[PDB]
């Protein structure tokens, strides 16, 4: 009634980006397709020259 | 009907600027149409590598 009234008296938010570092980019890219043939084109080179020694031992 | 000049039928544009974050990626392209010519947006589409 008196003395102390003179005065007066969820769910989810979704945040996404957290407490990792910073990014950085650039632009200089993509040789690496050609080594994936250049590796299997001379693993092909190498079975073609074991045969080689074959076909002159078979002689 | 076709011109006798000489001139591109497909061009390919690399992005200007990108930016790859923790669960999206984006990138912005300079959608050059240059001169005499008319492009159909219908034509175009983007060419995801990774």
């Amino acid at each position: 009634a008196a003395a102390a009234m003179t005065a007066t008296r969820m769910p989810s938010s979704g945040s996404s980006p957290s407490v990792p570092s910073s990014i950085i980019a650039e632009e200089k890219l993509l040789a690496l397709l050609a080594e994936l043939e250049a590796l299997s084109r001379q693993l092909a080179a190498l079975t073609q020259q074991v045969s080689e020694l074959r076909e002159q031992q078979q002689q | 009907v076709t011109t006798d000049r000489s001139q591109r039928l497909t061009l390919r544009f690399v992005p200007v600027d990108r930016e790859d974050t923790t669960y999206s990626y984006k990138a912005r392209f300079t959608l050059a149409v240059g001169d005499n010519r008319v492009l159909d947006m219908a034509s175009t589409y983007f060419d995801i590598r990774g």
